[PDB]
RNA sequence: CUACCCUUGGUCAGGUUGAAGUUCAGGUAACACUGAAUGGAGGACCGAACCGACUUACGUUGAAAAGUGAGCGGAUGAAC
RNA sequence: GUAGCGAAAGACGGGUGAGAAUCCCGUCCACCGAUUGACUAAGGUUUCCAGAGGAAGGCUCGUCCGCUCUGGGUUAGUCGGGUCCUAAGCUGAGGCCGACAGGCGUAGGCGAUGGAUAACAGGUUGAUAUUCCUGUACCACCUAUAAUCGUUUUAAUCGAUGGGGGGACGCAGUAGGAUAGGCGAAGCGUGCGAUUGGAUUGCACGUCUAAGCAGUAAGGCUGAGUAUUAGGCAAAUCCGGUACUCGUUAAGGCUGAGCUGUGAUGGGGAGAAGACAUUGUGUCUUCGAGUCGUUGAUUUCACACUGCCGAGAAAAGCCUCUAGAUAGAAAAUAGGUGCCCGUACCGCAAACCGACACAGGUAGUCAAGAUGAGAAUUCUAAGGUGAGCGAGCGAACUCUCGUUAAGGAACUCGGCAAAAUGACCCCGUAACUUCGGGAGAAGGGGUGCUCUUUAGGGUUAACGCCCAGAAGAGCCGCAGUGAAUAGGCCCAAGCGACUGUUUAUCAAAAACACAGGUCUCUGCUAAACCGUAAGGUGAUGUAUAGGGGCUGACGCCUGCCCGG
């Protein structure tokens, strides 16, 4: 569920968590594990190209198993695990020769239950099938979008898209913002929605928990110079004094589209949103 | 108060000195403007 | 080698006093390892050693009347006889 | 030097309050509220080291090209 | 012949000299004492130590060093680094890109601020010491020495270019266990005071290492045995899932573990002169001086345990198990052997950064007694220092400091500055609230010393040993946290919710951030951004996500106009 803190400090005033209580082991696994150095938003050139990148913990990298690969082998979910990663939690499997890998957890997913992966798999919760031998209607998660490479979409928390209708070789599938595509059939998938699905609505709190997650501060344009911004200057407070509000690299930022003319998959979305 | 140039030999080393000179283009072209004014040191 | 990596005695008062006992205190080259002085001194004087110790002296600076410069730096070493003895003066 | 950041290290006298939780019992009986023990949370409180720089006095051919004295803010954290 | 001579306590006697407020010795006095003390880094580079003249140097003299001469002076198998390991980064054959110059990047290299690695006690110089000397150890390598394993496949050994494990990691908090150090006392030693008394009396004291034998105080442990095998680029006899026997006992089976007793050491050293004809009686060749017993206890066990969310490096050294390979070893002794670089000195400063022998700055470690909660405060031990050239006399005014009759903000732009409050204990405490708070609200009272005592914390053995359980009875003073240190409070409005941030050097704020809102873009080689490009960030993320704009906790809300 969510807890709800006490009002003891005016930082914690209105601040919830979660209790965590999926979690069933929180201590990973020692060989499945990465070192992830930060690189606060600069690149190659060590510039900063983009901002409000900074410094949190120290975390981790727990590597996943994205495209399930391993066939036809039924493996026993271990344990539920958080992850500093990403905002799903993660499950350990074990297969039945030995071989651990995490994976994502969907919802409902037990301690003890079985999973595994291929054309010959049934349909429940954690199984992973080509798009092909997958009924209309259900809802997916982790979804492939090249046959092989694995997934790529909808895998954060609370994320599913659902099963629409067969083309020759691809299928209509709806995606969680609302726009409908088309996915080649051979492409895998794993059955049932990503599960803590409560991550949305813990409020933050205070201003420092926010840099714990290695966000920095954000200054708004109206309040900086005119050598700095579009948006600067001005006696007084000023209102946006042009035409359209303005990016600090100086485009219009409040409705023009931005997605380029002329990408090869124009002709693969029938209906868009967002 | 702290001044600026707080001292450190690896430091003096790293940024100026020899192998550091000779390893860029504009580098040796400082250690043959000082070789041809006919400074002692090079660096 | 052998004999051009024994340059000088040295003779101080503390010099002395180690020869009271049975070492004794040579300029020796600057590149040569303790080994190699070991080797020499056994060579030479015809003597067992027992051990011997090293260590550099830098360079240091001098006048002399609006000339200034450096000496030499010098490796000294000095060893410990186990049986013998080497008359120097 | 300074501004951000990256990797790897370090430091923070002492006091005070007493969160989530647990547990027994005055009113107690459909325990149940509220009294007591426990427990030790917090960009909590007071305050040294440390970090700052609000008032003031003194300095102004200064001891000093930004300091000293007395007070003062922060002091387990978005700390140093 | 002006300003200044850079914070701080000195006085006298002796000495030395051509000449002394200055140099040296003495005695007394004083200052710092969580440091003006003692170590280790960085940095500096001969300033270190002896002699002798200093022509300059020093906000004097030389009759010192920071000028001269050498006389000099730095010693390591174990300390700190390299012959080890990798992080961030930096480079990078082939490769990609680019008018050129060049940029990027693969394996790989390099790279500590981290990981790994063997020594302590005493003696000794003008100047070094875990380095020299003496003792006792430990770690490696090489060669001889012997019984042992003896298809060399296998076999304890070899042993991967192989595997599994480990190394290997946050933050808070607690309860313990040991130990360092401090503490009182007759175990034992020294001395017996001149000014009145007392003589249980003034004190002091109790030792000592790394290594190696024994056991050990607590900690973790689906805790000990059988068969199989999609795998560990193949071998494993080792790593995982299950099906079972004592099963959840922790016996003690195991790994790891602070520490304690013996020997190390009848040696060193010892509060000791009791040992000198001497080393100027200081000094020592000879010869001993106790190793008691309480009291209460930081650092270590160990991020052990418990809890929490923000979910807390890597690689080698190392331990296993093997193919494979050979004879085949190793081990325990005796011998040898153990390279290079640093090492002097200053070092929270007269030696570093600051033009200076500058009231500044400068990472880490150690830190005794009283008082106290305390590392606060005041005094002090040890140890350092008398301030560093300036010193001797005695108005206005300026600056630091203390006091003030009567009055008490009348001052002034403004109670600015100062004064007042303050510790501990006990009683009490409003409006308002987001139920947390407000709150230490306000406001009251108490505090020394002596004796009873009934009795607490008990020092409990118990009143005795200190604070008291705290109650009675007294005594003194103007005053009892008798010094020093230790919140002033209330009522009412603006702004900003809050902690935080800001104009190094005239602005700390109502400005910025913020947690929350909302709008908008973006289906993944994402948008956005950097770059000529390659590359790259976003992100090893995937619409509960990411970028941009505006607003700014919370509560009640957010109206009209789409003509431009």
């Amino acid at each position: 569920a969510i807890k709800k803190y006490k009002p003891i400090t005016n930082g914690r005033r209105n601040m919830t968590s979660l209790d965590f209580a999926e979690i069933t082991k929180t201590t990973p696994e020692k060989s499945l594990l990465k070192p992830l150095p930060k690189k606060a938003g600069r690149n190659n050139q060590g510039k900063l190209t983009v901002r409000h990148h900074g410094g949190g913990h120290k975390r981790q990298y727990r590597v996943i198993d994205f495209k399930r690969n391993k066939d036809g082998i039924n493996a026993k979910v271990d344990s539920i695990q958080y992850d500093p990663n990403r905002s799903a939690n993660i499950a350990l499997v074990v297969y039945a020769d030995g071989e651990k890998r995490y994976i994502i957890a969907p919802k409902g997913l037990e301690v003890g239950q079985i999973v595994e992966s291929g054309a010959e798999a049934d349909i429940k919760v954690g199984n992973a099938l080509p798009l092909q031998n997958i009924p209309v209607g259900t809802v997916v998660h982790n979804i492939e979008l090249k046959p092989g490479k694995g997934g790529q979409i909808a895998r954060s928390a609370g994320a599913s898209a659902q099963v629409l209708g067969k083309e020759g070789k691809y299928v209509l599938i709806r995606l969680r913002s609302g726009e409908v595509r088309m996915i080649l059939s051979t492409c895998r998938a794993t059955i049932g929605q990503v599960g803590n699905l409560q991550h949305e609505l813990v409020n933050v709190g205070k201003a420092g928990r926010s840099r714990w997650k290695g966000i920095r501060p954000t200054v708004r344009g109206s309040v900086m110079n005119p050598n700095d911004h579009p948006h600067g200057g001005g006696e007084g407070r000023a209102p946006i004094g042009r035409p359209s509000p303005m990016s600090p690299w100086g485009k219009p930022t409040l409705g023009k589209k931005t997605r380029r003319g002329k990408k090869s998959s124009d002709k693969l979305i029938v209906r868009g949103r967002k | 108060v702290k001044r600026t140039y707080q001292p450190n030999k690896r430091k003096h080393s790293k940024v100026h000195g020899f192998r550091k000179r000779m390893s860029t283009k504009n580098g040796r072209k400082v250690l043959a403007r000082r070789r041809r004014k006919g400074r002692k040191v090079l660096s | 080698e052998a004999r051009d990596i024994l340059k000088r005695p040295v003779i101080t008062e503390k010099s002395s006093e180690a020869m009271a006992e049975d070492k004794y205190t040579f300029d020796v080259d600057t590149r040569v390892n303790k080994t190699q002085v070991k080797m020499a001194v056994e060579e030479i004087f015809n003597v067992k050693v027992a051990s011997v110790n090293i260590m550099n002296y830098k360079p240091k600076k001098k006048r002399m009347g609006r000339y200034q410069g450096y000496t030499n730096k010098r490796r000294k070493a000095i060893v410990t006889l186990k049986e013998g003895s080497i008359d120097l003066f």
